[PDB]
């Protein structure tokens, strides 16, 4: 079931067992369950172009070419049913290596207890 | 079909590595399967961000307890 | 008073639309 | 200077883009 | 003249095809949403809402839907039965769906919270 | 007035069908009456969206349990 | 430090609720609580904290509503008030008045009686 | 080599609340709870993560306040800070400093005493 798959994904990403990722699973379920406004772009080519522009903006032309090649390979493989959604997700999760990661203050650890 | 899925997953992993996304092969396959089932990409991005924050908190806790 | 060419008007419109879309997207993401 | 027709076109396009951005934010 | 709350409940029951007992959580959610303060709708002008719906349908290469929307708007304006045309036009624009875009089949994952 | 109401309802049904809204005659009539009576269109839209979401959640639960 | 015998913020909020609802303060208790909650809620900074900028914005809004005579009257009243120097918080009052200005042509969206349904 | 006991961010935040309120940490418990709630909240990335871009934004903001001398001084201080190399997270500190700047020209919209009701 997709829910079990999401739980397993959370466990894999966190490196904890599914029982240890219950709060993260709940957070994910809450986020997915929230009503979202329609996505700006539901067109695979528009999402791909936005991802390419974002990759070029970070001066990662090699990474932009690699992304374009991976998108071409995914499109030819035909395994994904919603190419536009996956491309939009990948664009949304890209991070600029030049923008120094806003190091999550050690202070966040204070409230975890 | 299996070879096509493997090629797509390898391409996705290479793209994630070049873009420094931090996704592994299993996580990328799970995301691809979820996307094929119709999940909204904005909701998926928000969920991914929350999961990444939780994973970072868990990694910080594991590094503090070790 | 050299009238803005149709191409220049389209370019300016696309630039403004892109900036407004980026602002809307940033607000939506936030 | 932008011709009255070009000025009107650019103004309408900018107004449409800003209305779309406001509408997207409102919908979100 | 059924009260708007009763009408909304009946509408929810009719649309979902479930009994009131099976929609209790959904009924509570609907009551909370309707009673919650919502940001103003994107368009509160009947003519502006109709124009926006027509423009959106034309931009999506949905000419048949744009013509249908224009005809429905003309009919609504000429009939003069509705006092708040802007609200109905805004609702119709907000509820419009592109017939060409295959309905995003709700991932089985939503079932996890259903239990 | 009755003929005008019938014509308006038929136009609304045709618009919903072309837009694939999924609304039936009774729900559309109730929404029209509420809007004509001064109901905030945002509240009505939220109610309709919630009812559609509930139907989709019930269908997803039935498909996952089957 | 000249602190005018300002009846407590609670009394003022209760009076405001009673005045707005047209009910007694005891009958506006839910409205009084709502007012107290709203005032207690964190609000974004006002759009304009400049008395003259708020007056100009009010004039511009009246002109946009085709109330040019009302815009001139607002500008003149603002000039007179600034010279009078009677108001201590001219920027806040001017911003409030501008925000509260209503276009007579735009039909007041009558708060549907339906809001009462959820109170029970 | 026992790096001076820089008490953990929770203890530092408690001390900061006590210092800001001018009360002991025990007297700032409600304020400490508010601070803990804020710190545990997910915060958006800072507007600028480029030391030079953040410095330029600070200079522009000082110029916008008609503090052109202060804008030049800010640019010079930023150059000096960049050359000093003492701060590890220049972008975060620059963003913080930009966020904490106050315009002396904008008459303080005196926070109504009513805001204190929610502090408890």
């Amino acid at each position: 079931s997709p829910n079990v798959l999401l739980q397993n994904l959370c466990c894999r990403i966190l490196g904890r067992s599914e029982a240890d990722v219950a709060q993260q699973f709940q957070y994910a379920v809450r986020v997915i369950g929230s009503n979202f406004a329609p996505t700006v772009e539901r067109d695979e080519f528009l999402v791909a172009e936005k991802i390419k522009k974002e990759l070029i903006r970070q001066r990662r032309e090699a990474d932009a070419a690699l992304f374009s090649e991976l998108h071409r390979k995914l499109h030819s493989q035909g395994v994904l049913k919603n190419k536009w959604s996956i491309l939009y997700l990948l664009l949304s999760l890209s991070e600029d290596p030049r923008r120094q990661p806003s190091k999550v203050s050690s202070y966040a650890t204070l409230f975890a207890q | 079909n299996l070879n096509a899925v493997r090629e797509t997953m390898d391409v996705l992993l290479e793209i994630s590595r070049i873009l420094n996304t931090g996704l592994d092969m299993e996580t990328l396959s799970i995301c691809v399967r979820l996307c094929e089932q119709g999940i909204n990409p904005e909701a998926l991005s928000s969920v991914i961000k929350e999961l990444r924050k939780a994973t970072e908190a868990l990694k910080a806790a594991e590094n503090m307890t070790s | 008073n050299a009238p803005l060419t149709s191409i220049q008007i389209r370019f300016i419109q696309n630039m403004i639309q892109e900036t407004l879309d980026d602002f809307r997207e940033a607000c939506h993401r936030d």
